């Protein structure tokens, strides 16, 4: 999983953000 | 390398998000050289993919390296860099170089962008100028962070001579148009080694902007290190600068009452920070203003975004970087725009503040008045520090500027500034005017001693003054 505050875009690879944390965006944003 | 290649008296690189050459090229003459400001950091300046809704983030998918995008093409360009650089302002470029598009489609400049087949013509780059697809998932693995692609974003082989050799031009060709340096993008997504011989083939500065013979192109990566994973930030200070993250973070936690000022007595190395000289400060940038929580501070939590920056700039710890953004409610949400797609231009308005959708961070006189205060106390160290064991703090640099915060109570204390006597104007709730003080003003002794007035109830929680804002 991606950790806090780096790249993440769940909607283009399906890697999701490490617990407890969300993608700011579907296609590029950040863990927070 | 680290060298910021600063004209003498200047300090501190704005971040002009999405702004255009030539409003950069306007801003450098009217408004950074004269308030002191050292540098730019401009948004991608070569072709990149044109997304549907026009995202901030498609300047974030190279289609070529040919300067032609929304915010202009090679002639304006060299506009900017010819009128900033007149103006002792630097430039300093976006370097993405770890990866292309994540999707087919094409560039600002018409060139196709093929992500399926891994063709991009206007380079040109085919399959085998690629690292073989695989997903970045593991950030325990170093070869899965660098080596596969970065959420869908085709992964660029460093390790190729041809690859190099293309890069290599790009940044050549940015330094023969003026420019002091580079923000390098998802640093920790490529080899240092790889990264070292490509800064290594890079030319000196070009002596026809202004820069001293033998001026090497300074270097500013993006890492983002919080400890816990396979790669460290280390890896990248032997040829460069880093972007310390746990700055921002830090100082966002203790402003925000998470933490007592009194504490930040020792900031610096001791709190798990890079060496000074190996770094890059700023409280928010582009990238993390985007958050779902609130740990990082920002124009939308004004007071002590405000007082965060006013450290940063007061303190000698690092190269200060100011970002300067654009009204935003949604995440994905591009710059200001027209019916048409192109770029609306900031607005100065009659109090200095921009409109058109810009927030202009850099113009707010608690910002520039601070960049002043740094400019003022140059050369000097942290002096005179003094706290009451709580949310109160205050310290000098050297006899040449002294600041205090509050974050807790009422700041009213007789404390030793270690100025020369005289009237200093606050240059964070005025500054010095027709021979006046237009906000609050401090008298110092003949012993360096001054009463210091801050409520908890002022717009500012902070007040600062220096020998160059003196009546
Ligand atoms: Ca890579
Ligand atoms: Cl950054």
């Amino acid at each position: 999983c991606i950790p806090k505050w780096n790249r993440c875009g769940p909607k283009m690879d399906g890697v999701p953000c490490c617990e407890p944390y969300t993608c700011t965006s579907d296609y590029y944003g950040n863990c927070s | 390398q680290k060298d910021a290649n600063f004209a003498s008296g200047r300090n501190s690189i704005v971040h002009l998000f999405e702004w255009k050459w030539n409003d950069i090229a306007d801003e450098c003459e009217r408004f950074l050289q004269p308030q002191g400001f050292g540098g730019v950091q401009i948004s991608p300046p070569n072709e990149y993919l044109v997304a549907d809704g026009r995202p901030w983030w498609e300047r974030y998918q190279p289609v070529s390296y040919i300067i032609n995008t929304r915010s202009g093409d090679e002639s304006a360009f060299t506009d900017m860099t010819r009128r900033c650089n007149d103006a002792g302002v630097r430039i300093y470029v976006d370097a993405v170089i770890n990866h292309m598009t994540g999707m087919n489609g094409v560039g600002t400049s018409g060139s196709s962008a093929d992500h399926d087949g891994m063709n991009y013509p206007a380079v040109p780059y085919g399959s085998g100028d690629f690292h073989s697809p695989c997903e970045v998932n593991n950030y325990q693995d170093a070869d899965n962070v660098r080596n596969c692609e970065l959420v869908g974003l085709r992964d660029l082989n460093q390790g190729s001579d041809y690859v190099r050799g293309v890069l290599i031009d790009y940044m050549n060709h940015m330094i023969d148009l003026g420019v002091a340096g580079f923000r390098v993008d998802a640093a920790k997504h490529m080899s240092p080694g790889d990264l070292s011989v490509i800064f290594s083939g890079l030319k000196n500065l070009n002596t026809d902007y202004g820069f001293a013979d033998g001026a090497r192109p300074f270097i500013y990566q993006e890492v983002i290190d919080l400890g816990g994973e396979a790669i460290s930030k280390n890896e990248y200070t032997g040829f460069g600068c880093v972007l310390e993250f746990q700055f921002g973070v830090s100082l966002g936690n203790a402003f925000q009452g998470g933490n007592q000022l009194k504490n930040l007595a020792n900031w610096g190395p001791e709190w798990g920070l890079l060496e000074g000289l190996d770094a890059v400060v700023f409280v928010d940038n582009h990238d993390n203003q985007r958050t779902g929580g609130s740990q990082i501070l920002t124009y939308k939590n004004p007071k002590p975004y405000k007082m965060a920056i006013a450290f940063m700039l007061a303190h000698p710890y690092g190269t200060t970087r100011i970002m300067s953004s654009f009204d935003f409610t949604d995440n994905d949400q591009g710059p200001p725009q027209d019916g048409s797609g192109n770029l609306i231009s900031p607005g100065i308005n009659d109090d200095n503040t921009c409109s058109n959708g810009y927030v202009c961070e850099h113009r707010w006189r608690q910002v520039y008045g601070m960049v002043g205060f740094r400019n003022a106390v140059e050369g000097t160290q942290v002096e005179n520090w003094w706290s009451n064991d709580d949310n109160q703090i205050a310290f000098s640099r050297g006899s040449q500027g002294f600041v205090a915060f509050t974050n807790g109570g009422d700041l009213n204390q007789n404390l030793n500034t270690g100025l020369p006597a005289g009237t200093y104007c606050d240059v964070i709730s005025g500054e010095l005017s027709g021979g006046s003080c237009t906000g609050k003003s401090v008298t110092v002794g003949d012993n360096g001693s001054a009463d210091i007035s801050l409520g908890s109830a002022e717009d500012d929680g902070v007040l600062a003054i220096h020998v160059n804002a003196k009546l």
